[PDB]
């Protein structure tokens, strides 16, 4: 088939996803599992390899279940892809409404074979627009494998888009949510390689702007009541300085949206025509730049 | 000139906000015509960008590694 | 005096039987981490120029083995006491030492009785008396860090603030050896007090159920809140029960510490060999 | 036994909560007579692993090894 390489960047993702419909949806790069995160559908795993020398357990499932999302990568270069719909499309959509055109796929591909499972994830049209609308100029042609970690029901299941089965982990007490299971899988490693790991959250802003409801519905009920003549004036002072703080942390969550626009609209951008006429431009006057190496 | 003649520049720091406003504004306007989607004073990180500074990298390699002159008329 | 072990129950159950109701002392693991109202910090080691008028207590440690007692007091003694009551018997110490020398201030610390009972009463069996932990205080008057240590003569400063003190300690810690298994703790006030006030104003509102009916002739369904905000005080009680376990514990190593085990020892073993049932298993 | 009988041995796996429970009731409560004021006929498991338990029989082994605390030790 042939597809876009792209730059990992948890930004680049998040905005992928929102080309996809699914808005209320989000991917924040974890740095350490220990600080916990409220309600993650999935996580996502990031291998690399600088000098190659790799050329790229038994716990498979072998009985031809295809009803999870589980689709074999034929179509280069769509790891990226192929990962953030197997972290979404193994969810509930009680939980989270998906994007129209994805959830058309969900539906469309019911107990499909994964060998064109993922030819179904290829051939649709307004997926590699948006997924390929992302790749820097330097895609001029003519490493970062994915897995994919996501629960179906109380059992773990490690999806590998290049793997033929996918692998399940099969957690269950009673006594922990599985994101303390997915910590225990996190069994890694350490030699120079530039491995990376991210969350599939949900938006954090419609978290925050719940909050932020049912925060001033409490500013809002101030019982000033008089005797024609107890004094609680510190909470509506403690439940003030909450509200300024979400407020400040949903103002951070909008600049890092807008930052991610930004670094959006430059790595598409191709520089070339604007250096030629740049320097052109000051070979006309200032012909001498004197910083060479 | 784009013939593999003194591409051994660190253009990345030639190419800053100073030497912009070292050009007149019929021709800067011009410039900004070929940024991105931040056209819209000049947000500074404009010209100080991992991508900016990768892309003239490209830029100055793209011409020594395999010369582009007229050569390049390839449709 | 008797060398103590250092653990920061044993230093709670130190200032609780010194009348301090309202203080309890947890140890810090990282800076980052904020805490509210620190009343002061303590610095201890393991392997190893700023400025009169004393006024302030800075007594300089004569007794021995009098280290945890002088890092506390000195730390406290420093402190408000419109902020937090602290034992009728410390107080009078308190002002028991209007502008008196330091050099013999400690002195005044070694006279005090129900300092060396209370203080000697947590001391292990194994205190025979016949590099080290070495403490260092932290405590601020108006902005200023004063350093106290108890074996240099003079209390070191480090400066003031900016309003944008607890921000000031972090910046005291550019501090390069170069071997050493240092520990810092934090006195804080008792943080059950500080709970209940949360569960007081909690539970007002838990207690304000606007139940209004529009089946009869912002307001909407928001039993959620209700029901999320109850979690909240489930979790703020589930705090506090685990500070008063943590209290309870803090009694059973103290109960234990001090025990002497000897005389029940030598009882048991005599009474295995009363039928004679020896160790002939372990050994060595 | 005042200085030498028997004090290689590893008495802190030696005194264990079951060789307690494997003596009368009459002996058991004379035992705890002798425990701390966490008296208040099972026993708490952790009554019998601590850190001063231990520290306790070893330093006792040490008051034996060390220097004999036979009749000897009327110094005073």
């Amino acid at each position: 088939d042939g597809w876009l390489e792209l730059e990992s960047d948890p930004g680049l993702f998040t905005l992928l996803l929102k080309d996809f419909g699914c808005h209320d949806v989000q991917v924040e790069e974890v740095y350490d599992l220990q600080k916990p995160i409220e309600s993650p559908y999935g996580f996502i795993f990031l291998f690399r390899w600088i000098e190659e020398r790799r050329a790229r357990i038994f716990v498979k499932d072998e009985e031809a279940i295809s009803s999870i999302f589980f689709a074999q990568q034929v179509v280069p270069n769509s790891c990226a892809t192929h990962a953030l719909l197997s972290v979404l499309l193994n969810c509930n959509e009680n939980n989270l409404q998906l994007g129209d055109t994805l959830s058309r796929l969900k539906t469309h591909t019911k107990g499909m074979s994964p060998e064109n499972k993922g030819l179904a994830i290829g051939n649709t049209p307004e997926l590699a627009c948006a997924h390929n609308s992302h790749a820097m100029p330097q895609a001029r042609r003519r490493a970062f494998h994915f897995v994919s970690f996501v629960p179906i029901n109380g059992q773990l299941f490690e999806l590998d888009g290049l793997k033929p089965y996918p692998m399940n982990h099969g957690g269950w007490e009673d006594s922990e949510d599985w994101t303390d299971k997915f910590r225990r899988v996190m069994a890694e490693r350490e030699q120079d390689i530039r491995f990376n790991l991210m969350a599939v959250v949900p938006d954090r802003r419609i978290a925050i702007t719940h909050k932020l409801k049912m925060l001033r519905t409490n500013q809002a009920i101030v019982s000033g009541t008089l005797q024609k003549l107890r004094d609680l004036q510190s909470l509506l002072k403690n439940l003030d300085t909450e509200i300024a703080i979400n407020e400040q942390h949903l103002a951070d969550e909008n600049d890092r949206r807008h930052m991610f626009k930004v670094d959006a609209s430059r790595r598409t951008h191709n520089y070339d025509k604007f250096i030629c006429t740049f320097l052109s431009m000051l070979a006309h006057q200032g012909v001498l730049g004197e910083l060479v190496s | 000139t784009p013939d593999s003649i003194l591409a051994s520049t660190n253009l990345r720091a030639l190419l800053n906000k100073q030497t912009f406003s070292l050009l007149p504004p019929l021709y800067q306007y011009n410039l900004i015509q070929l940024l991105p989607s931040v056209d819209r004073r000049l947000s500074a990180s404009c010209l100080n960008n991992e991508f900016f500074a990768r892309a003239c990298l490209e830029w100055r390699e793209r011409l020594s590694e395999g010369e582009f002159t007229p050569e390049n008329q390839l449709k």
